[PDB]
């Protein structure tokens, strides 16, 4: 005198499915992008700015050296 | 049209100074300084005369 056994659900229900679009957020504000962008930009030139003066220093002195080689 | 002057190679004739390229950019600066003037004597013939033929001395 057997039962019937069959495929069924668990007794009350199976656990919730998920199925809406999770797209998060995920971010920083453009204002931040833009500020940090300008940062970078104007600690570069002020680098830039330094090293090439010393560059025309150092080429003044290169062009000396020829000048009192030169006669 | 005439024939061109030169000097004889004895006029031509001097001690060379034969140190390499690097040697005298490492002493151009103090060289500069201390042989001005017969340099500058030199370069202001050179360019008053616009011969080499008239600043050999």
């Amino acid at each position: 005198a057997s039962k019937v056994k069959q495929d069924m659900p668990p007794p009350g229900g199976y656990g919730p499915i998920d199925y809406k679009r999770n797209l998060p957020r995920r971010g920083l504000s453009g204002y931040s992008m833009f500020a940090v962008g300008i940062g970078t930009l104007l600690f570069g030139y002020w680098s830039m700015m330094k090293w090439n003066r010393e560059r025309r220093r150092l080429q003044i002195e290169d062009f000396e050296a020829r000048i009192a080689l030169m006669p | 049209p005439g024939i061109v002057e030169l000097p004889t190679l004895e006029d031509l004739k001097v001690q060379e100074v034969k140190v390499s390229s690097s040697v005298l950019k490492a002493a151009a600066h103090h060289y500069g300084a201390q042989c001005d003037k017969p340099n500058k004597e030199f370069m202001l013939c050179r360019w008053e005369e616009k011969d080499p033929r008239r600043c050999l001395e």
